[PDB]
């Protein structure tokens, strides 16, 4: 059974695609289509699916195909088929005129792609050909030649193309960039034409300037867009061309022009002016598009050319006038957010100004950016409660996010403006305190929370007074709370150089640590205290772990807060003393081993499954940040938990979840304490061989990883691990028999475990248990698998092992017995067999063989290099020799890098 | 109510991994290029009713592309993804979004910005600026860590729906 | 060793304020807070800076140099 492509067998194909609810008979219909594009009777039936008679649905797959075997296959099309080409497609394309819009464009994308896979040489003057070619009817015939002219740069900035060959049409495409502009500029200036033309003027001017043009040139067509926005339905079109003439980059150096333009986008004040009132949120947004394009993008050269400071000026106004749009941005004002990069902008221009005329500069903008945080800081105050609650939920998540953007761009206007914005937020501040909105206080204190976290030491005058308002401040609402909290959280850092502040804090962030609904806040700051302020935190101490225990008694916390809360109480035990903190420990452990206690002996029950990952958890993160050492009675609990551990393990080995949430305690603990790890080692080793040999998981090889790097050194707790290593090592190449690719996690991290073993101890493998050979073999494949890291962690590995060689004897004789099939796959990696991302990665491979082992390498390369066509066919037999007589050579290790992306560019 | 959502990007994205998180709730370590497209239909639940969104994975790496274009036909939507590990990805994102426009113009789409979990990010969240239009909206989505799984179907569906109160059951 | 969207530069002057000159053996750089707080930077000194895809002029100081990039040949 078969179907030949025709136009029938094609047309049922494709409603069978489009229409057939089964995937598989889409699976299906589109393979046998994936065959009939590439086809060759395609060029035949193409043109029967774009005639008339067929739904635009089958006629769009007809234009698709021809696009498609002239884009990917242009090599194959025949020298006198060309014209041939061509010609048709333009008069099918007249035909679409009045046709189907996607079709239209499908076409015209075509012959765009004909137009660049022919333009240097071949046809001479495409834009002009065009032009004469379309100039039955006539304003549709305009329109289509302009879709095509529109489509035709764009399709140039996604064609893929040698350098050579890419410069060389980007010249050729640039001389008839200058024959496209007067059509563009006739059209629009002739008042015969209409809007729908017009639109497609704007539209193809906006698609050629996205290629760098002089804007000398854009000039004229500028000011006809400039003309156009007065229009209703020429607006959006208009702004777009302007801010993509603007914006472009090449723009920075006609000063000439750009100083031109400045009183046009101050002649549509009058036009934001009216738009703000009548509510007019689209066209107050375009020109605001405008006038910040103009902004950030020339505020440099416009402040520098002093002789127009006046202009600017008002430009830095409008902007301005645009950031304080009445309303909130969310929903009443779409404008001000487009604001804030210009402003960052500006303030770093004016500080990048040598000091002599930055002060001059700084003397007129800095009540501007004074005026600026008034804006912003009622901007961002939340509407009244009434008001928000009505809100879509997509609303408030945009005034959210919106507000973040203001945080930030609070933090540079404190660089700009310095200790002088800290006195007047304390003022206001202190004024309010001293009817009543929340809203106005929490304005203000959002902003102290934005600021305050890079404020320096040096001249922090206010954050002391700050400090003593924050408890003045009313815990009615939660979102002013909220604010506290983190503003709090921010002071942490200067609370830990002042600890006699700390007492007039801690008892309104405990308190927070009850209410429920500022969990995510007061922890974070628990945290963000207990981490900071530690030394000076244990007389405080005995309150916090009684507040913890109450608040974690009650189901208060989610359990992801609750983590955070377990980090903060080891930052706090860490610096305690050892028999108080035992004890300390002890207690606020105690309830949770009953709880663990009472989950073993249970038969695994799905609700008792995530009872048992929540203590795992808290006892994970308490063990994360509990730190006596500040690079241990930790291992005198990890001691007493393995056993309960060793059982829970037995009762759920099978559930992957709880067994890496198990394993973790182990990791954690293990992160945390470098040297006073040893003690559970002969411990860790056991309980970690046998999950490994039960369950192969990627964490264990992590673990044993870190064990080798962490107690390599130390032999006294060296002999356990080595048994783990090597276990580790056979169960992989054992379960990589039954699937090489089945598992690409516990390959890369096996990877990572050598890499570290063969930096870590080198006469570790020495060991005769391991199979060297084939490990060597794994590694080999591994540089084939399509999972990138995988294959960079292999690459690393390798990069590691060759020092290694001679100073170990089995890195040595492996290396000599093995080594020609390692730079086997490595040639076959450069030729075409992986990603351009990761050869760099490659590359250092090859110069580690330089750099360990000349002899072996140079013999090797000579050798394989020698079939004709081994990376690529593509590659000459001189082409061949200039890469060995490169790579020999006794030659500094970066540029290898670069010799290599040359060779893998010609390849591809 | 059912509506075919077109999934483009860039390939090695892992967008394929996050359908099939959607579909199975497993997450699959080892990637496969896509060859032509995966045709799979998801379906949530709402309080409206159950809402189905037919999903036409597409081929990312330009070799495997197939069809391209062809698929897009009929799309009531589309979803962008992209590598924030990989700056490449964002930088191909505005010639995904042209291809999409050309074939359907207005449609709803929604970028995303996966392996977000991992430590290192290449691609800061202060650059994304396709989120600017009215139907365009961005998200910080991770296949793995199922951080913002339900985000871009939910706002499609609020969307298409016009039901900005729609919520997920 | 320097990625793609980050050049390796050397301090040309001084500007203040978190902000230095300098050019780049491939602009305006930046230094941040806390980090730039921790470690002093002088002109003439190595660097290494981070591009902006805005805006080529600018650049945001990611490493301090301490003579191994001269082995490496970068
Ligand atoms: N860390 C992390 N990795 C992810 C995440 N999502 C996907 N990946 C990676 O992506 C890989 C899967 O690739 P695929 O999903 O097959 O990529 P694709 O969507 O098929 O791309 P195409 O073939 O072009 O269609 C996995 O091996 C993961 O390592 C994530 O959320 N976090
Ligand atoms: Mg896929």
């Amino acid at each position: 059974p078969a179907l030949d492509f025709t136009v029938e067998n094609v047309e049922k194909a494709l409603h069978q695609l489009y229409y057939d609810p089964n995937i598989e008979n889409k699976n299906l219909a589109q393979k046998w289509l994936m065959q009939a594009q590439v086809s060759p009777q395609a060029w035949h039936f193409s043109w029967q699916l774009l005639q008339p008679d067929k739904v635009p649905e089958i006629q769009y797959f007809g234009a698709s195909a021809l696009h498609i075997k002239i884009s990917r296959y242009w090599s194959d099309i025949p020298t006198d088929q060309y014209e041939s080409l061509k010609a048709q497609l333009f008069t099918q394309i007249t035909r679409f005129a009045s046709g189907s819009k996607i079709v239209l464009t499908r076409l015209c994308v075509a012959l765009a792609s004909l137009a660049l896979s022919m333009m240097p040489d071949a046809w001479p003057c495409a834009v002009a050909d065009m032009v004469r070619l379309f100039q039955v009817d006539g304003q549709g015939r305009c329109l289509a030649l302009l879709e095509l002219l529109t489509v035709l740069p764009e399709e140039f900035q996604t064609s893929r193309l040698p350098q050579y060959r890419k410069g060389l049409v980007r010249t050729s495409l640039a001389v008839e960039c200058g024959a496209v502009f007067p059509l563009l500029e006739q059209l629009l200036q002739q008042p015969s034409s209409p809007s729908c033309v017009r639109q497609k003027v704007l539209k193809c001017f906006s698609s050629w300037v996205q290629l760098e043009v002089p804007l000398q040139d854009c000039e004229a067509l500028i000011q006809a867009a400039f003309a156009a926005l007065q229009d209703s339905e020429l607006f959006d079109s208009s702004v777009e061309a302007i801010v993509n003439a603007i914006s472009q980059p090449d723009a920075q150096r006609y000063v000439n022009t750009l100083l031109k333009l400045i009183p046009l986008v101050l002649g549509l004040q009058e036009q934001l002016r009216q738009a703000v009132q009548n509510g007019d949120m689209e066209t107050s947004h375009g020109i605001c598009r405008i006038a910040v394009a103009l902004g950030e993008n020339h505020s440099r050269a416009l402040l520098d050319q002093v002789e127009h400071w006046q202009s600017f000026l008002a430009l830095v106004n409008m902007i301005m006038f645009c950031t304080g749009i009445p309303g909130h941005y969310p929903v009443n004002e779409t404008t001000s957010s487009l604001t804030l990069t210009f402003w960052y902008t500006l303030q770093d221009d004016i500080l990048s100004f040598e000091a002599e005329k930055q002060a001059v500069y700084q003397q007129v903008y800095r009540p501007v950016y004074f005026q600026l945080v008034d804006v912003l800081l009622h901007k961002a105050q939340f509407p009244s409660d009434e008001e928000y609650g009505f809100w879509s939920s997509d609303e408030k998540e945009q005034f959210r996010i919106y507000r973040v953007d203001i945080s930030d761009t609070l933090m540079y206007v404190y660089e700009m403006l310095g200790a002088e914005l800290l006195s007047n937020l304390y003022d206001k501040l202190g004024r309010l305190l001293t009817p009543y909105s929340w809203q106005h206080t929490e304005a203000l204190l959002y902003g102290f929370q934005s600021i305050a976290e890079t404020i320096d030491v040096n001249y922090s005058d206010v954050v002391p007074g700050l400090i003593g308002l924050i408890p003045r401040i009313s815990i009615s609402n939660v979102q002013l709370a909220d604010t506290v909290m983190f503003t709090i959280g921010a002071l942490s850092e200067w609370l830990a150089d002042h600890p006699v502040m700390i007492n007039s804090v801690l008892p309104l962030v405990l308190h927070a640590l009850g209410n429920p609904e500022l969990s995510v806040s007061s922890v974070s700051t628990l945290k963000k205290i207990c981490r900071e302020c530690k030394y000076d935190l244990p007389p405080y101490a005995a309150n916090i772990v009684a507040v913890s225990q109450d608040v974690l008694m009650k189901q208060i916390h989610k359990t992801s807060q609750c983590m955070w809360l377990m980090q903060a109480l080891g930052f706090l035990l860490s610096a305690l003393q050892v028999e108080e903190i035992l004890k300390n420990l002890h207690s606020l452990i105690s309830p949770y081993i009953q709880q663990l206690e009472k989950l073993a002996e249970e038969i695994p029950n799905p609700s008792n499954k995530l009872a048992i990952v929540h203590i795992l958890g808290l006892l994970s993160n308490l063990f994360t940040t509990l730190d006596i050492s500040h690079h241990n009675p930790v291992v005198v609990v990890l001691q007493q938990v393995f056993q309960l551990i060793q059982k829970v393990l037995s009762k759920w080995l099978n559930d992957a979840q709880v067994v890496e949430a198990v394993c973790a305690i182990f990791e954690k603990s293990v992160k945390t304490l470098l040297d006073d790890f040893a003690p559970m080692v002969p411990q860790l080793c056991e309980m970690l061989g046998r999950m490994y040999s039960t369950i192969p998981q990627a964490s264990a090889l992590d673990l044993t990883r870190q064990l080798v790097h962490i107690f390599a050194h130390e032999p006294a707790h060296f002999p356990p691990i080595e048994a783990l290593f090597l276990l580790v090592t056979s169960v992989t190449l054992t379960l990589f028999q039954q699937g090489p690719r089945d598992h690409p996690d516990i390959v890369d991290s096996f990877m990572q475990l050598l890499a570290q073993a063969l930096k870590r101890k080198p006469d570790l493998f020495l060991c005769e248990r391991l199979d060297v050979k084939a490990v060597f073999q794994c590694a080999v494949l591994a540089l084939k698998f399509p999972e990138a890291p995988t294959v960079k962690a292999s690459c690393g590995f390798f990069t590691e092992l060759l020092p290694r060689c001679g100073e170990v004897e089995s890195v040595g004789k492996v290396v000599q017995e093995d080594g020609r099939m390692l730079l086997i796959a490595v040639l076959e990696a450069i030729g075409g067999q992986a990603s351009r991302s990761l050869m760099d990665c490659f590359a250092d491979i090859l110069f580690a063989l330089n750099k360990h082992c000349f002899s072996l390498l140079s013999m090797w390369i000579k050798e394989a290099l020698q079939p004709p066509g081994f990376p690529s066919a593509r590659l000459s037999p001189e082409q061949k020799d200039t890469f060995s007589q490169q790579i020999l050579r006794e030659v500094n290790k970066r540029r290898v890098k670069e010799m290599v992306k040359e060779f893998t560019l010609l390849c591809r | 109510v059912q509506f075919k959502l077109v999934l483009v990007g860039d390939g090695g994205t892992g967008k394929t991994t996050f359908v099939k998180r959607h579909l199975t709730g497993e997450f699959e370590k080892k990637y496969v290029a896509t060859l032509g497209v995966e045709v799979h239909p998801l379906v949530f639940h709402t309080n409206r009713g159950p809402i189905k969104f037919n999903v036409w994975d597409t081929a990312g790496l330009e070799k495997f592309g197939g069809l391209r274009d062809g698929y897009y036909i009929q799309a009531q939507c589309a979803i962008i993804m992209f590598d924030v590990t990989s700056r490449v990805t964002y930088k191909n994102v505005p010639n995904w979004h042209r291809d999409l426009v050309r074939v359907c113009e207005n449609i709803p789409i929604v970028l995303c910005g996966n392996k977000v979990d991992i430590k290192d990010r290449k691609v800061k969240a202060k650059s994304i600026v396709f989120h600017r239009k009215k139907n365009l909206q961005y998200y910080d989505i991770s296949a793995k860590s199922n951080y913002n799984f339900e985000k871009p179907f939910l706002w499609l569906a609020r969307k298409l729906i016009g039901d900005p109160n729609l919520e997920f059951v | 060793f320097k990625e793609d969207g980050q050049e390796y530069a050397q301090v040309i002057k001084m500007l203040g304020n978190g902000r230095l000159e300098a050019m780049c053996f491939d602009r305006l750089c930046h230094i941040r807070g806390k980090l730039r707080k921790k470690v002093w930077i002088n002109t003439s000194d190595i660097i290494l800076v981070g591009l902006r895809d805005y805006q080529d002029n600018k650049a945001d100081v990611i490493l301090k140099y301490n003579r191994s990039l001269k082995a490496y040949g970068e």
